[PDB]
């Protein structure tokens, strides 16, 4: 092609790579929310479940795990297969604007420069005429 | 020429194209977005906008030259698929800030209506305005 | 083509430049200026305690950041929903449209600079006071 | 939702209402998901994490399948609880999501 | 021009350059990590490496032209600050090493006045070093 | 640009280029030569038997192999994440590493071909012997 592919090209790229960035803070800002109620559900579990071992004491059990087991299933699987979700994603996403970022600039490269040793040839031929 | 349309044909001729482009320029901002990271995180707000963008696309843009009725489109006529067109515009951005579900919105009843109007030769086209209210109302009420 | 020959030749020649796009033209954003492309090659020349205010730097340099700040915003509630977003960016997010429906948007009117800082500091009240980074506390003491 | 656990643990799972099976190794367990993966109906299997230290490779094994239970390791038999198993359960979680492994 | 340095002003001038050099060749790695993966995951190691090359930025690169005396650094102060800084560096590891918390090292009363170091037109700055050293023996007592 | 007019013409005027890379040099490896854009044309008329020696030809062979590979992994990594490559790709990640180490750079110091073949011969070890597709099972028994 030519002129035209000029901009859009890389604004698809600048615009759109500036907010694919704005993903990464969102994501990590998630990092720290879901850490956090990472442990605690770690915390009770420990808990009376043990308190299942010495033993009614039948709940020191589920009660036990129906806190301990509850937590840690939203935290421990749903927290995350969902959470290093989020970050595992986006981040092969700024690997799009990456490597592919070379993509625009050696498509481009090769031609307002191309497209030059040319505008100047034919001036050239009766230019030099 | 917006005088001439206002005085003769309808008051809000300019701010309805206004609307519309308005419509079809984010529309183009949201599409050059999508190109780059997906439309899967799209909010239910951004859904609805292209929903309507395209409506406007397929039943106002394109027009069909081949029809006998299409052929042509008097002033009149334009104005009224105009209204219906960002009637069910402000409608869908209602349902939604009241958390209808924009796939509910999706398959309104009115919508193959509204995308064969153009084909329309009376104006009964203006009458799926009252159509369109009355269908909102519908899902207004299944909540 | 803002790389035209013509166009790329004079900006050499300013001392403040008001960039205009269509792009934003087209989102009926008016005045259509590229908040990110127009420079005061020669702003700070014209500005200050004798020529505008004292506080013009402090406030123009607010608006910019937190109007630039807010659109990026913009992108993210695309990305993340509207919801998500928290409270201090939410508001920074609200400054974009304050900014654009305000202060780009006149009803044709001829605004003094004094007219104009007073909008400025208007929609800056948005914005959480502990946010404002790019104005000395003299300044927000005096005109906030 | 299943509870795979030492014998003793399993037995007062049971007796609290909950569905708790016993095993005593890594290899035993993985054969309780295998039968319960293919018998059809759990939507979770929590197991003690002395019991499943390996997770991704346990579905690895598990199928040419289908819709999966999530698989939870928690920890361990009856001396496995009188650890805390979750001081270090946390330091992989950390590092698993951030990477780093932090210096708790 | 290395030769010129070790000979008239500082036998350790290219060796101090290099060091504090890989310092911010390190750091600029670690902030291309951070981020990405956040600051929460970085041991005391690294924590300590972005500290003193933070140090380096604030304290050495940057140089006030409006100031009387930071204006011009002659060559003989140049050596002498950048010895404090690379020996707050190795007593910094040192601590950090010894289990020392670098909270400790980053609230330490000597950083303060290696902050305003390029103010000073005396060689009061060379004595920091002692003052550095004494100040992480206070640190190697507390423990 | 190598692709530009007078470099790109000049590689049929030689019997051996050494092609150096900024990016390389950026990492600290000198000297920043390309393993995998760096050729001899007539390097099989002055190699094996008789010359440096008979495995000549398979270890350089298998070492341009392994490199290119090992190079390719690198974006391979960057796109999947360092644990979601298999065991067998990490050796190449590995060897690539290693090429460039321990075979491309050298501390000033006068290799004999012996020298570099043996330092070859050690970083094929990485490999699984069942990998170097590119070495007689002959020399693999002899040299190996």
């Amino acid at each position: 092609m030519s002129q035209v592919s000029p901009t859009r090209m890389n604004l698809l790229q600048r615009r759109g790579q500036l907010r694919l960035a704005q993903k990464g803070v969102d994501l990590l800002k998630k990092k720290r929310d879901a850490l956090v109620a990472e442990f605690f559900g770690l915390v009770r579990e420990a808990m009376e479940a043990r308190k299942a071992l010495d033993q009614r004491y039948a709940e020191a059990l589920i009660r036990v795990a129906n806190t301990e087991t509850r937590l840690k299933k939203i935290g421990e699987e749903i927290k995350k297969t969902t959470r290093r979700v989020n970050a595992l994603e986006q981040v092969v996403i700024p690997g799009i604007r990456a490597q592919i970022r070379f993509i625009q600039q050696v498509l481009e490269q090769r031609e307002r420069e191309d497209t030059f040793r040319l505008k100047r040839i034919k001036g050239k031929i009766e230019a030099r005429e | 020429l917006d005088p001439w349309y206002r005085e003769n044909v309808a008051e809000d001729y300019p701010e309805l194209r206004d609307a519309i482009s308005e419509l079809l320029q984010r529309e183009a901002g949201l599409q050059e977005i999508v190109q780059l990271v997906g439309p899967d995180a799209l909010q239910d707000a951004e859904r609805l906008v292209i929903e309507v963008g395209r409506i406007i696309r397929e039943d106002f843009l394109q027009q069909n030259a081949y029809h006998e009725v299409d052929a042509y489109c008097s002033m009149k006529k334009a104005y009224g698929i105009m209204k219906m067109i960002l009637a069910f515009y402000k409608e869908a951005e209602a349902a939604i800030k009241r958390g209808v579900s924009i796939d509910e919105i999706l398959q309104l009843p009115v919508l193959e209506r509204i995308g064969r109007a153009r084909y329309v030769s009376e104006e009964e086209f203006p009458a799926y305005f009252e159509e369109a209210m009355k269908e909102i109302q519908g899902a207004f009420k299944a909540l | 083509d803002r790389t035209h020959p013509i166009p790329d030749l004079t900006g050499y020649i300013t001392e403040g430049q008001i960039q205009l796009s269509r792009e934003l033209h087209r989102k009926g954003i008016y005045p259509p200026i590229d908040p990110l492309p127009s420079l005061s090659r020669l702003m700070n020349n014209g500005v200050g305690k004798g020529k505008t205010r004292e506080d013009h730097k402090q406030v123009s340099d607010q608006l910019y950041s937190a109007y630039a700040n807010g659109v990026d915003i913009r992108k993210l509630v695309a990305i993340i929903g509207e919801d998500a977003l928290t409270e201090n960016d939410r508001r920074y997010l609200q400054f974009a449209d304050a900014f654009e429906r305000f202060f780009i948007n006149q009803g044709q009117q001829n605004r003094s600079i004094e007219e104009s800082l007073q909008i400025a500091w208007a929609l800056l009240s948005m914005l959480p006071q502990g946010e404002l980074k790019r104005i000395s506390k003299d300044h927000i003491g005096k005109y906030y | 939702m299943a509870v795979i656990a030492d014998p003793e643990t399993a037995q007062g799972f049971r007796l609290a209402g909950l569905e708790g099976y016993g095993a005593s190794s890594a290899e035993e367990a993985q054969s309780l998901l295998e039968t319960l993966v293919e018998r059809g109906g759990y939507a979770l299997v929590a197991v003690d994490e002395a019991l499943l230290p390996d997770p991704e490779r346990a579905v690895e094994r598990l199928m040419r399948g289908r819709d999966l239970p999530v698989l939870l390791p928690i920890a361990g038999l009856k001396e496995a609880f009188q650890g805390h198993d979750v001081e270090g359960y946390m330091r992989e979680l950390v590092r698993k999501t951030i990477g780093f492994d932090i210096k708790l």
